[PDB]
């Protein structure tokens, strides 16, 4: 029914102010409460605050004096302004409406935007080094597992495909790990040994912030 | 400042099992709301005002409690119930949330398929050498990886990462990466990735020697 959409930057520098927009389509912000919630790495959620139908605000005491929420009723948008952000303000930020009912209907519902992941760090754009992972040997069994190593990149995210999507069921791409300011990820793909190395298998690694186009068929060695 | 203590923190339930999640408050709250979050989706109201089913939630769920003790209950576990649940209170500002219950699917045990990979020739142009170990499609999730250099454990310089429960087969995967200085990688020839899990006690070891292959 209703629609909320988070708009803003993905990466911010420490000490800088974090700025986000929540745009509301499907309903007016002239009625109800409109809030910002955030999900930390480790998955705890924190209620950040609200801006009312009348423009009144409420801010969680935990956000000390750093958070302010504004709105534009003749554009149906409300904004978050979070000052002096340290690395620990890194999270996915969601705008949302408290549980209510509406129209007619019997049931309580609520409305959440999709969320925006925000990275707080002073790193610079660094394409990843993409390496081939091929076994150093093998006689038997029916499957063979090969993969790719995407190391030292910034920022998130990275994307990995195998043979342009034509390999899927045996794929595992692992969450990225932050190490010494740089991200590292790996991906694996298991195929029948009568397909490799007989028939080529390639990892398609793309990194959006540094326009990287890496393809690397995994060859024996 | 109402503190919402939730339990258990993580758990696996078979299809059809009865499941109970508790949320205990620091102080009395008038009601407890419950939210559901599946991988890829935002949190969605699940239970409203302690016991009322929210739009789109099936009748196998229910809630109860009052004062400082509340619970949420699935009569019969379905695979689609797999997710993270959060209890929430709004009777006192600020509105607070519980730490969450990660609810997983229980399935048949499966030993990890283990595969080891040596550094690539491409990475040997730099000053680092990384060995990667893949421990995939296993169950349950608890697993330990040990990295042996010449049959001798090495701790740290390791980078471990887990996938979330596979959506098709309910298993888990885990990658381990040992990044060494290139010169230290060439002083040792035996590289072993050892997995200790639940199949048996000792198991799954994959190795490669630096002296072999090129």
């Amino acid at each position: 029914e209703v629609q909320l959409q988070e708009s803003g930057p993905s990466l911010v520098k420490p000490s800088q102010t974090l700025s986000l927009t929540c745009s509301v389509t499907g309903d007016s912000i002239t009625s109800g409460y409109w809030n910002w919630i955030r999900k930390f790495p480790g998955n705890k959620l924190e209620y950040m605050g609200y801006i009312s139908y009348s423009g009144s605000t409420y801010y969680n005491p935990s956000l000390k004096s750093r958070l302010s929420i504004t709105r534009d009723t003749s554009r149906n948008q409300y904004y978050l302004q979070l000052k002096s952000v340290t690395p620990e303000d890194t999270a996915t930020y969601y705008c949302a409406s408290p549980p209510g009912y509406y129209g007619s209907g019997p049931y309580a519902m609520d409305y959440w935007g999709q969320g925006t992941s925000v990275t707080v760090s002073s790193a610079k754009t660094t394409p990843p080094s993409v390496y081939p992972l091929a076994p150093g040997s093998a006689q038997t069994n029916s499957m063979v597992t090969l993969g790719c190593l995407v190391k030292g990149y910034f920022p998130e995210p990275v994307t990995v495909t195998w043979n342009s999507g034509s390999l899927s069921s045996g794929v595992h791409t692992f969450p990225a790990v932050l190490q010494s300011d740089l991200y590292t990820l790996s991906s694996s793909v298991t195929v029948p040994s009568s397909t490799w190395p007989s028939e080529t298998v390639t990892c398609n690694v793309a990194h959006p912030a540094s326009s990287t186009k890496v393809d690397k068929k995994i060859s024996p060695g | 400042d109402i503190v919402l203590s939730q339990s258990p923190a993580i758990m696996s339930a078979s299809p059809g099992e009865k499941v109970t999640i508790t949320c205990s408050a620091s102080s009395s709250v008038s009601y407890m709301h419950w939210f559901q979050q599946k991988p890829g989706t935002s949190p969605k109201l699940c239970i409203y005002t302690t016991s009322n089913l929210a739009s789109g939630v099936p009748a196998r769920f229910s809630g109860s409690g009052s004062g400082t003790s509340y619970s949420l209950t699935i009569s019969r576990m379905e695979a689609e119930d797999a997710a993270t649940y959060y209890c929430q209170q709004r009777s006192t500002y600020p509105p607070t949330f519980g730490s969450g219950t990660k609810l997983e699917i229980k399935r048949a045990d499966a030993a990890p398929t283990v595969s080891i990979f040596p550094p690539s020739s491409e990475q040997l142009t730099s000053g680092g050498a990384s060995v990667v170990c893949f421990l995939n499609n296993f169950y349950p999730r608890d697993i330990n990886v040990k990295w042996k250099i010449d049959g001798s454990e090495r701790q740290n310089g390791v980078l471990n990462s887990w996938t979330d429960q596979d959506s098709k087969d309910s298993t888990y995967s885990m990658s381990s990466t040992l990044t060494l200085t290139k010169d230290e990688y060439e002083r040792h020839n035996s590289y072993t990735c050892e997995a200790t899990h639940k199949t048996s006690t000792s198991p799954i070891v994959k190795s490669f020697n630096r002296n072999e292959c090129a």
